[PDB]
């Protein structure tokens, strides 16, 4: 029960442009509040009719967020029978595609400072107390650098996605098979995520690359964190790739401290 | 242009499979009309208007453009020459607007996994053909086609009225797992340890399976966690983390079969397959000349017979 009006942004008319949203939640139009922005349609599962701090407490406090590093979140509407999420259109390339663009220099600085923004704008949802959980490498456009999709979790025996698997800290990768949310997703659970989309950058791949789901979740179960030294590697790059997947979720450095290991070089 | 080593009965059964196979050109989706489900994790038991027959038929979403499509097919295209007495044969291979469609043989019994819930334990007399023909049908994959199968369930070992007994879903198209990878895990594992662990997944992984497979398929229950001591207590007559089970199979013993209730040497048999340790494990040979193994193999069963004794048909 929430509408458009409620939002700071002036909405009159919202026009519905073509499909561009796979995803597991919802699907993604490339629309028109006014302006050109992106549309997520989550139409909402039957009954549930007890989720207030869901949303009557959660998506609401989206606004008043406001950030260089983060997607404006344009509002939302939750309908008796759908739900929509408007934010602001994303005009670049996914983190994800262009670190594996055909060929693209991307020194080790120029990975520095992709960091930098990527920890700027999770350090701000963190002060303003907001996890975004699902803080993946295809979750990250390049205009400058903004991150997205934070903050959204709200189906028989456990479907497992792509490398979304190698993002799970340790707490979390221990999963049921029905059970998705309500998981140990910590602001530790944000900071491991972080890390594998480091490596990602350095080694313009994912971690695990070729291992099947089973095996990611016993290997990283064990904590059995992959390779950090592969010609050409480099230390100090190793050494915080560590710090962010430390098994023990308190033994994790926070958003602010690892802004400024990131600056140290 | 053949094959080595074929039964009489066997030769009959493959021939008929090769001349109604040449008559289906193309692959028309409008002349397939759907008839029953079947399973998912999707086919259909439709029917070729124009063949005017009944196959069996496999389809996934996949929203691949049409440049993809076009070489999973091609790899796909090897199914063809991968025709045997213990292999569900197949047809072709088509899209449908936004989905690939497997067109194979119709085994009417249905999976053993299917069987194994419809008769709630599987006697080991049966187990023997079962395992003999699961042992020469990965061991033909791999002579005729280096072709592993990678995923074996009891779930994929199909078998019709014919009292026959072949094997599916096994990885051919290399292209199409990339897409195909980043899917479904469940509560009920197969990997074999050394898997979980790293180590490349030799044809010996398939083994393991076979043998936990096998075990599932007396107790009637998927082994891990072994039973408890009332459990097992109250069996015999006529909730995890995924991670959690896994860590099991990697660092705890593998399942047992109930001494006293089976052989000794089908007791050996399985025990052979679940050897933790790759390299110590039985391979292909082994096992094809095991105790248990061969007399199965003279062990006169009316297979079929009692088949359509416990599902009916
Ligand atoms: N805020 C946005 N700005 C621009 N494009 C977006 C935005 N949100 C989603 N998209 C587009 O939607 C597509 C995927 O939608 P969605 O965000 O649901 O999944 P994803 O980002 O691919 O992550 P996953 O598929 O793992 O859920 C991406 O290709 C992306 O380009
Ligand atoms: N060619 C076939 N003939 C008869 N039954 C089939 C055939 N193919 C599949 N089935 C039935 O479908 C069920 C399995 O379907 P499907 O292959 O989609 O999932 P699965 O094999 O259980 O899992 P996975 O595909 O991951 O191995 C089995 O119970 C089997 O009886
Ligand atoms: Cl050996
Ligand atoms: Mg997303
Ligand atoms: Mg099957």
């Amino acid at each position: 029960s929430i509408f458009l009006q409620e939002w700071d942004i002036p909405f009159e008319q919202l026009e519905i442009g073509e499909l561009i949203g796979k995803g597991r939640f919802g699907q993604v139009y490339h629309g028109r509040w006014h302006g050109e922005v992106a549309i997520r349609l989550i139409d909402i599962e039957r009954d549930n009719e007890d989720q207030l701090k869901a949303f009557k407490r959660e998506v609401m406090a989206y606004r008043q967020t406001r950030h260089e590093n983060v997607v404006l979140f344009m509002g939302a509407c939750m309908s008796p029978p759908h739900l929509a999420i408007i934010t602001s259109l994303c005009k670049g390339r996914t983190l994800y595609s262009v670190v594996r663009d055909a060929k693209i220099v991307l020194d080790v600085n120029k990975t520095r400072q992709i960091a930098q923004e990527i920890v700027k704008g999770m350090g701000y949802l963190h002060a303003k107390g907001i996890l975004h959980k699902d803080l993946k490498s295809k979750n990250v456009f390049y205009d400058k650098v903004v991150i997205t999709d934070f903050g959204l979790f709200s189906e028989d025996k456990l479907r497992i996605q792509n490398g979304w698997l190698c993002h799970l800290a340790p707490e979390i990768i221990r999963q049921l098979s029905p059970d998705e949310d309500k998981l140990p997703f910590s602001k530790h659970s944000d900071v491991f995520a972080l890390g594998t989309i480091w490596y990602e950058l350095h080694a313009r791949e994912w971690p695990f690359k070729t291992q099947p789901a089973e095996a990611i979740i016993w290997q990283m179960g064990t904590g059995m964190k992959p390779n950090l030294s592969q010609i050409g590697m480099g230390k100090e790059i190793s050494d915080i790739l560590l710090f962010c997947w430390a098994f023990e979720q308190e033994e994790r450095p926070t958003f602010t401290k690892l802004m400024d290991m990131l600056e140290k070089l | 242009l053949l094959e080595l080593e074929l039964d009489e009965q066997q030769r009959k059964r493959l021939e008929a499979f090769l001349t109604q196979k040449q008559k289906v050109g193309e692959l028309k989706d409008d002349d397939f009309e759907k008839i029953s489900e079947l399973g998912a994790g999707v086919v259909f038991k439709v029917s070729h208007k124009p063949s005017g027959l009944v196959m069996a038929r496999k389809l996934i979403h996949l929203e691949i453009k049409p440049a993809i499509r076009n070489q999973i097919i091609r790899e796909l295209q090897v199914l063809h020459e991968c025709n045997s007495p213990y292999i569900v044969g197949f047809y072709g291979a088509f899209y449908s607007d936004g989905e690939i469609s497997i067109c194979m043989e119709h085994m009417d019994g249905g999976s053993l996994d299917q069987v194994l819930k419809k008769a709630g334990r599987i006697p080991e007399q049966i187990l023997g053909k079962v395992s003999i023909a699961v042992i020469k049908g990965l061991t033909y994959l791999r002579e005729k086609h280096k072709i592993m199968h990678r995923d074996v369930k009891p779930s994929n070992i199909l078998v019709n009225s014919r009292g026959e007994i072949k094997l599916c879903d096994f990885g051919v198209s290399g292209q199409l797992i990339d897409s195909m990878a980043n899917s479904f895990v469940g509560t009920r594992s197969y990997m074999s340890p050394e898997r979980l662990q790293g180590t490349h997944y030799s044809v010996q992984s398939d083994i393991w399976s076979m043998g936990l497979s096998l075990v599932e398929m007396a107790v009637g229950r998927y082994p891990i966690p072994p039973p408890d001591a009332k459990e097992l207590e109250l069996m015999f007559g006529c909730p995890m983390a995924i991670f959690e089970l896994l860590d099991y199979i990697v660092n705890e013993p593998p399942p047992k079969l109930p001494s006293a209730v089976f052989s000794l040497e089908f007791q050996d048999f399985v025990n052979k397959c679940l050897i933790k340790n790759p390299a110590e494990r039985a391979d292909l040979k082994q096992l094809m000349v095991h105790a248990f193994i061969k007399r199965s193999d003279a062990e006169e069963v009316d297979f079929a017979g009692w088949l359509c004794s416990t599902i009916g048909l």
